[PDB]
């Protein structure tokens, strides 16, 4: 949503 | 004979989902320190949303995910990289 | 640094010695059994209770099973008469 | 005891 982000595994 | 997983989590993993009040989410069972919430879009379907302490599921997908503010709906520390999950129902 | 690791994973039913198990207070039967999806229970043995300090939930390693019967409608683990079940005893997994 | 008794699957 807003305060997390999808990251690179 | 299906059994369990407990760390490292996969897509079609056996799960179980407890229910984590310091956290105030669902997550699955590990003996990781690594946190596997789970997905809200999940809750309905596996019973879990009118709170019942725990459910058996199946991971259907997998997200790594970083937490960029300190308040966060997951109650983590800024900074933490934890895993977001969806999982279904499973029965024997 | 990544690495690759073996992982143990939680038996459900049909359990066998060196089998990894959840042991849960199973209220109902005023006993600790074995996580199961199948309709069998699996008892913990009183004996492994001191070595597991329950002298909630503990991960275990099943160590001995045997099958058994209640023969009557009164017994410790609160099981109708002629009920089959198992005794277990298991070891802590840390 | 005789409250619960061994049994095994027969052979
Ligand atoms: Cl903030
Ligand atoms: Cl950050
Ligand atoms: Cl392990
Ligand atoms: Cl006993």
């Amino acid at each position: 949503e807003d305060s997390f982000v999808e990251i690179r595994m | 004979s299906e059994k369990i997983a407990i760390r490292d989590f996969q897509v079609g993993d056996l799960v179980l989902i407890i229910l984590d009040e310091r956290h105030d989410n669902y997550v699955l069972f590990t003996v990781s320190p690594t946190l596997y919430f789970l997905h809200s879009e999940s809750l309905p379907a596996l019973d879990l949303k009118p709170r019942r302490p725990w459910v058996l599921g199946k991971v259907m997908e997998k997200e790594y995910c970083q937490a960029k503010k300190a308040q966060n709906r997951f109650k983590v520390p800024l900074g933490t990289k934890f895993y977001r999950v969806k999982a279904v129902s499973w029965n024997k």
